[PDB]
């Protein structure tokens, strides 16, 4: 069984900076392309992050491009997403998730919320 | 129109 | 054009009765492949299927046969027969472009079904 878990959230201010973690199992890591989606308070679903599975390609929309970084350790089975200058529009409940077949985001984690004040 | 690109998920 | 995605208006449904929710792809992309997401309250979002140009699909795991698509042009539906209380949630469609210069993904601002 495929599981996901977030952690790193918080409370920040803009221009601060957080890391987010993904812990993977139930499948073999490095073989799958993972992704980060984030969902405003608005509710609305926004993609934000694209990695490989051996983390040779990433790919960003431009909200986050140059601010956000996708990394990932297949070693630890862990995929992480590095927010920096951060801006009041990041705050969000943050989702990694994994796909399968044609389908980008068939498994998605629990998610952590990233609050930015101010 | 444009056509769709698309990727298989796992290799 | 932009790769958008607009959804049917939320509506209220009753037990058993018969849901068709809307998703209509811009135009320079109504042969796109899209996919139906549902989010219960407080629950991270649900992949529920693939829908395709000619209207063929796959659901994904621990979704009820009474889930099922077809296609209209640029549009894309989401079909409930029969219904029940855990049908209730927001359905959002999303669709991807794995354009080499520049990867995206679009999501339609979600319809809101209760029941």
């Amino acid at each position: 069984q495929v599981q996901l878990q977030e952690s790193g959230g918080g409370l920040v201010q803009p221009g601060g900076s957080l890391k987010l973690s993904c812990a993977a199992s139930g499948f073999t890591f490095r073989d799958y392309y993972m992704y980060w989606v984030r969902q405003t308070p608005e509710k609305r679903l926004e993609w934000v992050a694209f990695i490989s599975n051996g983390g040779g390609s990433t790919y960003y929309p431009d909200t986050v491009k140059g601010r956000f970084t996708i990394s990932r350790d297949n070693a630890k089975n862990t995929l992480y997403l590095q927010m920096s200058r951060l801006k009041s529009e990041d705050t969000a409940m943050y989702y990694c998730a994994r796909g399968r077949g044609y389908v980008w985001f068939a498994y998605w984690g629990q998610g952590t919320t990233v609050t930015v004040s101010s | 129109q444009q056509q769709q690109q698309q990727q298989q998920q796992q290799g | 054009m932009q790769l958008v995605l607009t959804q049917s208006s939320s509506a209220s449904f009753s037990l058993g009765a018969s849901a068709k929710l809307t998703c209509t792809l811009s135009s320079q992309h109504s042969t796109y492949t899209i996919e139906w997401y549902q989010q219960q309250p407080l629950k991270p979002p649900k992949y529920v299927m693939e829908l395709k140009k000619d209207g063929s699909h796959s659901t994904g795991d621990g979704i009820p046969d009474r889930f099922s698509g077809s296609s209209s042009g640029a549009d894309r539906y989401l079909s409930i027969s029969n219904i029940q209380p855990e049908d209730e949630a927001i359905y959002i469609c999303g669709v991807g472009d794995t354009i080499k210069e520049q990867f995206v993904y679009v999501f339609g601002g979600g319809t809101k079904v209760t029941v």
